């Protein structure tokens, strides 16, 4: 029972926290059903059920004490779903179905159990392509998933707080990528939507009657970006349209400049901003096979060629466009249909290193899909095989690989919820098509390292104590 | 005196085929005449392939001069050749003086100079002696004995057991050490009991800097916004100790240097190639610390403006006698105040003057 667990400290990263004691003083509230029926003695299988009851009490903060109901429904609490699955597993009536205690400790030893915060399954299972968050820290904390399902678009809206979502067609053709602008001086929150027929549209979320459209591009819309202002448009025809943050609220504003950086043979797919504040004046992007950087005055700063990458690595993989870009002290580039990520330097504009995800994956298609990096020197590599690679910027070594939760990571972004907490959204495929959204804590790698050190310390302590006993 | 041009003629003859002992003679000469023959000691080829005195003479002559550009490079070349000839040479090298010269040579502003090949061969020798992880622990212990905090990080990045032995950390805090070293140690693995003993030692020889550096790991939870100094038997309290524990948003993060990381990365590469070939602190627990008087806290110290936001101050099981009034008027957001199991003799009436006291104990 929770009365039989003695706490020795409240420090999280402590060597010893909880201990078990039997004061020698089963109880109706915390008894196994097989024991409640009076069939046999407790044996050992039931203890796992009692431990599951303890988990249900710890999760609900003892709300049950003051045919088990849903933990989130009966009492207000964060999902924490891996332990929900564990509780449902070890609270099964069949004593054979109860996992053994060693199995329970093993599946509790995972850092994914702590870092995975939420999980959402879209029932209609519509094939989703893009998703953008809302920086509004108010109760309007949701996502604006977009997908191409019919001759028109499929404009979804997943509400994290309520887990309910509505989808419909409002953009007249298949939609590719989205972006949001929030004008606090104007109290305006506008989302810009693009179709594959070649138009840019805006749809104000504050009222569905406030709809807008922008100037047509002859190719298909390909990318967007909000520079905190200059709204950037990177099209298949290499255009870099700069949209004023203010005027584009009304339908039919106009671009201030058109920089034909690329062409149709090397479309522009991804842009990003310097993570270091010393280079917050230069904006970067990979235009097909061209890594271009430009100023805040809409003037080019550099034009790098990727084609030299064939002489070192395989020419086949090196003969591909750029899919994702990230700007740090070193430039990291991921190319289409390739299992390698290219590392470049922004000063010499020269190749520096290559990282082969194939070695790490086979150590356990391996094609990289998307990238996200944080100033905490931790790199996330989302693979087309549904695996997430964790790499450190200090040593460029492995940290951990996340799998067996989705079949193919589609999009991975960073955002913040209404509680000011920083999390990471990982959209992964599930083909048996099903679309699953997972919310991961931003302290995942540090948590893995801390948990490794903690369990190693506890193992050493137990070994030393048992050795001194013998 | 004539031995100089004699050794020059020997260097002239070292290229003729089948040069074979001649090692012992020139060894005796170099042992006798230190300076000029060492400049020509690069003529030393693979001879003898096990006298420890030979390597001893070599490394002692190296560190003895250690200030002529190309002779150290030649010595490192010869050393690399000898270790390529025999791996047991490594142990002997680390045994005699190897660290004493490597650290002195690469910490003496080795960077900021066009010595790319020099650093390359040096890191090659590093990666070469990086085998036999026991010797890595020895190198770590010796680098910690010296106040050389530049390469302790390099040794850790290559993989070093900070709990090798009296652990390393207690030895570091026993001597007058630098904050960067103890910080790099605490970031890497360290037994909590070892850190505790280290805190006791550092308390014995009062040093607010290292005390704060230790407490930043032992009893700080950035998540809960709390301090958990419960039962550390810290005989007193000092506002400077808890100074760097409060947020102080004016502080920021800046990469002061990265030369250690670059070093470690390049030695790892050479080893791989050789193998291939707001949010204030709203809680402060000071329970069971065997205190005697809590007047050092407040007194308009640095901590004084980081107490107005405190929302809980546990002080139970200590040994107090009174509560300073200035502490009360400074603590303008307390709600829980625990003083049970102390030794009070009369109730201070002004404890109720606080703004938001709700749970007095
Ligand atoms: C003062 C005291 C004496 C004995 C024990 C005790 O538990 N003994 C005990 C007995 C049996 C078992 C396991 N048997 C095996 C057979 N089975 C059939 C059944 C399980 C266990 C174990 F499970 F450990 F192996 C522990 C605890 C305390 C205590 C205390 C304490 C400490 N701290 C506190 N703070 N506040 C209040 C408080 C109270």
């Amino acid at each position: 029972k929770p009365h039989n667990v003695l706490l020795f400290t409240l420090y999280p990263n402590a060597a010893i926290i909880a201990k078990i004691a039997d004061y020698g003083i089963g109880t109706p509230g915390f008894r196994a059903p097989e024991v409640a029926r009076g069939n046999v003695i407790y044996n050992q299988q039931a203890d796992v059920y009692s431990f599951g009851l303890l988990l249900y009490d710890i999760l609900t903060t003892g709300g049950r004490i003051v045919k088990l109901p849903d933990p989130v429904k009966e009492y207000g609490c964060a999902p924490w779903p891996m332990v929900e699955k564990l509780i449902k597993q070890c609270l099964k009536e069949n004593p054979q179905e109860r996992p053994t205690s060693a199995q329970v400790f093993d599946i509790l030893n995972s850092a994914e159990l702590v870092c995975l915060t939420r999980r959402i399954l879209l029932p209609k299972n519509v094939i989703v392509e893009c998703m953008v968050a809302t920086h509004h820290n108010s109760r309007n904390a949701s996502i604006w998933l977009g997908c191409g399902h019919t001759d028109r678009g499929q404009l979804s809206f997943l509400d994290l707080n309520t887990e309910g979502y509505t989808s419909e067609e409002v953009a007249d053709s298949r939609i590719l990528c989205l972006a949001l602008v929030h004008l606090p001086v104007e109290k305006e929150s506008w989302i810009v939507s693009g179709t594959q027929s070649g138009t840019l549209l805006v749809i104000n979320t504050e009222d569905g009657k406030k709809r807008h459209t922008l100037e047509k591009m002859t190719d298909s819309v390909t990318c967007l970006y909000c520079n905190s202002n200059f709204l950037l448009v990177g099209t298949a025809d290499g255009k870099l349209a700069i949209f004023e943050d203010k005027t584009v609220k009304l339908k039919g504003a106009a671009p201030l400049k058109i920089l034909n950086i690329g062409n149709v043979s090397t479309p522009l797919m991804c842009l990003s901003e310097s993570t270091n504040s010393t280079e917050r004046n230069v904006m970067w992007g990979g235009c097909g096979t061209k890594i271009f950087s430009f100023s805040n005055d809409f003037t080019i700063q550099k034009l790098i060629e990727t084609r030299t990458s064939q002489l070192f690595s395989y020419a086949a993989f090196s003969d591909s466009n750029i899919i994702t870009v990230v700007v740090d002290t070193a430039l990291y580039i991921a190319k289409q249909n390739s299992p390698v990520v290219e590392v470049w330097d922004k000063k010499t504009e020269k190749l520096c290193g290559l990282i082969d995800c194939v070695h790490f994956l086979r150590e356990v298609s391996g094609r990289v899909k998307t990238l996200c990096l944080q100033k905490n020197t931790a790199l996330w590599i989302g693979t087309g095989g549904g695996h997430i690679l964790l790499l450190d910027l200090s040593t460029r070594r492995l940290i951990r690989v996340i799998y067996n939760f989705c079949n193919s990571v589609r999009v991975m972004m960073t955002a913040q919820l209404g509680s000011l907490k920083n999390v990471m959204l990982v959209l992964g495929y599930n083909r048996k098509i099903q679309s699953c959204l997972t919310v991961w804590d931003i302290n995942l790698p540090h948590e893995v390292q801390n948990l490794e050190k903690h369990i190693e310390v506890r193992k050493e302590l137990a070994e030393k104590m048992r050795r001194t006993s013998v | 005196g004539i031995q100089k041009c004699g050794l020059k003629v020997i260097s002239s003859i070292v290229h003729f085929p089948d040069a074979l002992g001649a090692m012992d003679s020139v060894l005796h000469t170099l042992q006798m005449y230190p300076d000029d023959q060492e400049i020509q000691c690069l003529g030393l080829s693979l001879i003898g392939y096990t006298g420890h005195l030979l390597a001893k003479i070599l490394v002692s002559s190296l560190y003895r001069f250690k200030d002529v550009a190309e002779i150290q490079t030649k010595g490192f070349q010869t050393i690399l050749a000898i270790l390529k000839l025999s791996a047991s040479f490594s142990k002997l090298l680390v045994h005699h003086s190897f660290d004493l010269v490597i650290f002195h040579q690469m910490s003496s502003n080795i960077m900021e100079q066009k010595d790319q090949q020099f650093l390359n061969l040096c890191c090659k020798c590093f990666a070469k002696v990086a085998m036999d992880d026991y010797l890595k622990n020895v190198m770590l212990e010796r680098a910690c004995d010296q106040n050389n905090s530049i390469m302790v990080e390099c040794l850790l990045l290559l993989g070093a057991d900070a709990n090798q032995a009296s652990s390393l950390i207690c030895q570091v805090c026993e001597k007058e050490s630098s904050p960067k070293l103890v910080e790099l140690l605490l970031n890497s693995g360290s037994r909590e009991q070892d850190v505790r003993k280290a805190l006791t030692i550092s308390i014995g020889k009062g040093d607010s800097q290292i005390i704060s550096l230790l407490l930043r790991r032992l009893a700080l939870d950035v998540a809960n916004n709390s301090i958990c100094l419960g039962g550390f038997c810290i005989g007193k309290v000092e506002p400077s100790w808890l100074g760097p524990l409060f947020p102080d948003k004016t502080s920021n993060l800046r990469k002061q240097t990265n030369i250690a990381s670059t070093l470690a990365r390049m030695v790892i590469r050479y080893q791989m190639k050789s193998a291939v070939e707001r949010e204030y602190i709203t809680s402060l627990d000071l329970s069971a610390n065997e205190l005697r008087d809590i007047d050092a806290l407040s007194q308009k110290c640095c901590i004084s403006v980081h107490l107005e936001h405190l929302e809980k101050l546990e002080l139970h099981q200590n040994a107090l006698t009174s509560f300073p009034q200035q502490l009360c008027e400074t603590l303008k957001s307390l709600t829980h105040l625990d003083l049970h199991s102390n030794k009070f003799t009369s109730f201070p009436s002004y404890l109720l003057k606080m703004s938001c006291i709700a749970n007095l104990d």
